[PDB]
């Protein structure tokens, strides 16, 4: 959370919290709920945003759906949209923390050598996790949809 | 070292669960003392200089401590202990607008005990001088941000003893 | 400001900002009216703030006001109060920036070294910087007057 | 090293002047087209990769550049051109999320042309490549953050010729 | 951190004694078994991200290690285990290429159990990992490169039991 | 070259040529032969060594020949075999040399950054290499295939 | 920084053409001339030390330059010169193991005129020391490996003067 | 060995061998039966080498066999002689290693400090195996000869 | 002591003593009588030194003795002649010492974080020990006085 | 580490004494004893290198430790143990001009044992060694210096048994 | 970097020559003024603080450099202009104990009058706090000692302008 | 000189002068007339000290006067005296300064790799100065003779 990171970078330089950190933790804490919000809405609509998502990516990407393809058939297809709720899931934690540091932790660093060992393409999975955001962009209204897309867009970000 | 919010945010991942009502109640309940947390934080800054010279009157000064063969005499050791005393109370605050104690089991307490056994430092003295430091605060910060920030000067007066 | 606290540390990793940067980034430009009307109200009552202050600094601290004194009369006295108005001016700079950043560049790194060469003890401009304090928060209310303090307290906390 | 805010505090700072009519006017035009430059920052973060491939195949590739003995070939160089290009969309959108054109003075065009006919690198063919990503970014960001914008790719132009 | 030959030059210097038929014998036995090393190191030098793509299907993955709350789960861990079968492959690999177990006791087995069991990273799947990774080996470089590597292979695993 | 290599390791010691890297330059020198007739042959059969491999590689990675696909193509597959004649003409240059190093310098540092941005599958540039390679060890017998093919081996690693 | 082999792989390169017959030819000739490159190349390192004690015992000593107020006056200007000799000796014979001067105008003559006018170094008994030791040499290591190893020892005076 | 010192520096670089790597061992294992022989050799006329160059010493640098003298008789000259048996030693394993760290480690780290402190002059050391040398490229044709001397010459240069 | 500085520095460059060093402990034992007289003078007249010292303080820094004055009376003012007499003793320690080395460490490092803590004026007590240094230079001749006053003024000078 | 006039100085100090009658009687003990000092400090300087032959000759050669297989063979680790005699001779020597064994308890035993039980050095020849020292450098320093030196040697001794 | 027994040493050695006659002269000079230099050195030491608080109150206070827009403004500059009068004092100081003005050229003037006039740092006015500072110094010093301080606060001044 | 190193050393921790460094040059330039009588005591007895020294060599190591022999005769061993010439007006050089600096400059820097270049045993030229050092602790007395000698053993010591 941004809590953790203002108290980690205080505690290097031996202080007290500055001015503009007491401000960057209120504005926090009193977004606070409109995070919260984002969150449930993501939860709640989770099997549609990853099944809608996983049905676009097979049509974007079609390479990946069984000649040659790593996602060949009922036990392997299951598999990649089990990834794609993975990170739906780390998505929604860094919402509520205002922090990407629970999506580095748990699913990037280290994500390239992962996927390159089983033969995933990694560009693939990062177009999978942009289309999720466009099914989430859509339950979510002018402000709010702003935001959960910074955290989208920086996970496909860290993906190639 | 987490905070109120990570602690929910990893019980979840364990178990590669979404966040549930349970854990939005957990979180919805830091978000409410959060303003709170901020001016209790800022008012400790403020007379963090003073609270020190108050406690350290109150407690170790004109004593055997101070005076020739004791473990505060020679400046050197008088700016040493007030630098520790400084330690425990930007700390305290740290885990107070945290939320969490986990900052102190790792920064400040991890094998603390064994250091000042070995350079002879008094654990006592140094607990009198913190209960002392928790006085001076409470009435500082006021009751409600009081409660909360003696959890922390008592975790750290617990891992000494 | 934190604009440029924010693009100063993504260059030093190399990137582009984070969610949380952007956010933070939000927060501040969307207070910044909130700024700009508690820097006004301190320039407007500039010469109370000081004038207050000072009359307010020599009846806690009495021993700088003539027998040895520092400031030893019509030449000193001003200069001690001119002192004063410059740290008010630094204050304001401070509080629209967000950042504690234009206060020590230009009166907090070397302040020790001037005023041991000038004879002038440091506690004292430290307690005057307090008394301007309490005669701003006389004239600001509830949350502008919190965040107002914020950057007071640091100012007097650099001198110590 | 200044944005648009530090900018106004200096020049008031050198006459000893506290901030006039004038200087919360300049102060208000920077706050009011804030959520402006956060946006268009974000939708070039979220495309840069993008930015940079549609760039390069408009105006570097298959020429005489990427062919052997051109500045381009070899991997090596072909990775170290695409980082500068990064390096150029970086730090442009730094300077419009900034509103002052001094980070690119600073830490991108000090002495860069030197550099560059020292290692033997085209300079027109980089300004070919820099006013091809002036409109790819422009054609994505929308007009009003794209005007804004195209200052800052132009400071790097009229820096390198 | 000694080779075969090596090996026979020292135990021949703590006697103050030239190298005698026997030490010739011992010496000439792996300069003909040489050219039989170079080949096998290539062939796993060439198939190395493959074995362990295929090791870690047969024994690791679909299972709870890899599923929330188990060692392998995160890419963190994910990479960072797959990094130690590299680390075991690779190093196996030396040790025959040399004639000699030296390398692994040293750079390799030096105090990992101890590391492991406060990590928390279970022995019993390492072993079974590298246990295949001892078969798809051996079923590729053949049969006469096979027994002498497996001996390699199975040294680690008795400096993790 | 290994001489190259033998005199950088010996000046950055600040001293002459051991015995064992005198060595080492003799046995270079003296198979300087089996060298340059293991080129000859892989240059000579050019047209063949590429083709071949590029038929080959259409049968193991499909995916990459239209549907989507990189190599789209008159101008594009074209392409694609120009690349695999590339890394042929750097293989050649490599066994004469003993050393990896023109193959690293004009086509392995930055190859990931390159191909990333062209949108080009790097998995399947390593799997074309590995087509050339038997095509090659086809036309060689014996040794001069053992040799040839640790230097198509090293580019091929380089790639994933 | 290439050696005869390199040279003809890069000039290749630049012209992204395969190994011509011209190209072998050059190739051919040096891995002729590389058993006689390493020959000479140990007789060297061998009478090293003696060289040096010779060149500087018919050009430098007895002299004007060994006498108080003259560069090599000091122990310290003593050792620092025939540690020069060492390079210049050590380099020479590096350049002819490689085939190529790139490496004395690289790692040895970048600038060395400017930091002999500097310090205040006689260029003229350099060369009359480099000279000597160019006599010394070709009488060790005979003519056909002499012709060869002049060239560098004249490129060496080339480039001071 | 050289096979030690392929693999320590491929560890540091945290790799697998390279082509050039791979090829110095095949050299080097291939050349193992002519290097046997030629420790063969020098191991049975141990005793003519050592007599004949220690004769030989005694004949260049005649000022250590006796006026001040550190060889000075019975006890002493029998023990210069012995210094020349531990090098001939040395020098041999050098040779099958096609290295020479045993000649290194054994007897050429600390040889100056050593021999200052028994009042051993080093140059006359350097010498004595100089004198080894032409003793044993005697007994040995062509190219086991210039071999044997890459090694001796070594062992001499690092003596002074 | 220089005995300990001068081992110390020699230890450090892992050698025995310069002659330079030697020649500096010979010259201090052999003013060791004229030290320990000093000394012996300076700790007579503790009493004198202190109290006369003290008076003088309260006529030149007059603001530190009771309006706010950190020396506030009977227990308070008593404590400032203590402090007083705590550096008069660390000084006789130096002189006899050769060594600003005991007053340092006892008194030196650290003075300042700890003044500022209970409130003390720095520049007060550097001048209470430049007036204990008349009081001393009064009772001490010639070239005595001389030296006890080198001791005096890098107390008073590391003090501000 | 303290030598004999810092020893008095701080044992007046824990008690916050001044120097009374019997500190000026130790202290003015040392300064009679000073020169003698210095003289015998200059003169194991001057006769360093050859005390540490002479002890070696007498006690460590011609014998089994430097026969192969023993811990002075191999020219490293012979110049490794007359390494450690010069380090033995002068801090003994520092000793004596400090008046003090507290610089030997400090830089010099502190865990050696440990060490030489871990390498596999043996103490009782090293003892052999110290005690051979000590007898060269008292028939060199003269009666006075010497019942001082000796103290100073034995108490390397004592602290290695 | 040589006070004046190593300057008539240096002298003696670049002609061979054993010290005569005049040499001793000089020499003994410098050993007759040398209690008056350590002692005019303590008397600066000890009003270091002092000479400078009144130099600048004599000549750059009150002023334009102190306000607004001069190089004197701000808390960093202020701080970093009496550095520079402290620099000019202590280095003045060392060249009259050395009795040589060679530590001055060397570790002070080199350059300077190109950084100030980079950073646009006002000479003249330095000029004027120098020749301050010269008056200061030698009405404390006396005039035996001040004839020859001044010519090191004369020689930074003949430096800058 | 020990002027010149307490400068230096002061400098580099960027202070004045301690009282233990002032009192080290005052206890120099005091003893400065007993240095300058030593040294020219030394010069006027130049010749001598040199011839008487050189025979003495000759007569403890022999081996250096012609079997073989560096010193060869009439322009050898000439110049073999010369040798000693130069080091014992290094040696009234260091006496004068309080200081080993200017023999290690001008002497002992480099002083092994030049006599290994010209062949000279260095143990014989350490043991030439043992030779001048006797012949000049003759003509000195008591204390005198003490401190020659320390400048006489630091320079032998340093050659072997
Ligand atoms: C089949 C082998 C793969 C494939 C390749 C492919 N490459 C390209 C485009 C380029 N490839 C290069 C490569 C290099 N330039 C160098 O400097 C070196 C080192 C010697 C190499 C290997 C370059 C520079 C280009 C760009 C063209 C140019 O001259 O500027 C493409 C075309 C991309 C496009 O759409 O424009 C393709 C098809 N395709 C595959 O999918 C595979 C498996
Ligand atoms: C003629 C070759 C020279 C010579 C030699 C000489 N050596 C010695 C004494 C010793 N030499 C050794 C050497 C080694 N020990 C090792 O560990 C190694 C590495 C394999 C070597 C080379 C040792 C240990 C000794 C000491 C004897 C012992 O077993 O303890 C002497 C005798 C010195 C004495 O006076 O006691 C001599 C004569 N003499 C010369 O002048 C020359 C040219």
């Amino acid at each position: 959370s941004i809590v953790t990171k203002s108290i980690v970078n205080a505690d290097a330089e031996a202080r007290y919290l500055s001015p503009g950190e007491l401000d960057r933790i209120k504005s926090f804490v009193l977004s606070g709920a409109r995070r919260v919000r984002i969150a449930q809405t993501l939860t709640e609509n989770r099997e549609r945003i990853v099944k809608q998502a996983g049905d676009q990516l097979f049509q974007k990407r079609p390479d990946v759906v069984s000649p040659g393809g790593n996602a060949y058939g009922e036990e392997m297809t299951a598999t990649c949209l089990r990834d794609l709720d993975y990170y739906l899931r780390l998505v929604t934690y860094g919402i509520v923390s205002g922090d990407v540091t629970p999506i580095e932790e748990i699913g990037l660093v280290g994500v390239r050598e992962m996927y390159k060992s089983l033969g995933t393409p990694i560009s693939a999975v990062a177009e999978g996790v942009k289309c999720m955001k466009s099914v989430a962009s859509s339950l979510l209204s002018g402000e709010d949809s702003a935001e959960a897309g910074f955290y989208f867009d920086y996970v496909v970000g860290a993906m190639q | 070292m987490q905070d109120a919010i990570t602690s929910v945010i990893n019980s979840s991942d364990v178990q590669g669960k979404y966040l549930d009502s349970s854990a939005i109640e957990k979180l919805k309940g830091y978000f409410q003392t959060g303003e709170l947390r901020v001016r209790a934080a800022t008012t400790i800054a403020a007379n963090a200089a003073n609270i020190i010279k108050e406690a350290v009157a109150k407690s170790l000064l004109y004593s055997d401590i101070t005076r020739p063969g004791g473990n505060m005499y020679t400046t050197r050791r008088y700016a040493a202990c007030i630098r520790d005393l400084d330690y425990y109370l930007r700390y305290a605050t740290y885990a107070m607008l945290a939320g969490d104690p986990s900052i102190l089991d790792e920064r400040v307490l991890n094998g603390l005990k064994e250091t000042y056994n070995s350079l002879g430092v008094p654990i006592g003295a140094t607990i009198q001088a913190i209960q002392a430091m928790k006085e001076v605060t409470s009435g500082l910060v006021g009751p409600d941000a009081g409660k909360e920030m003696g959890l922390y000067f008592d975790y750290i007066c617990s891992g000494l003893s």
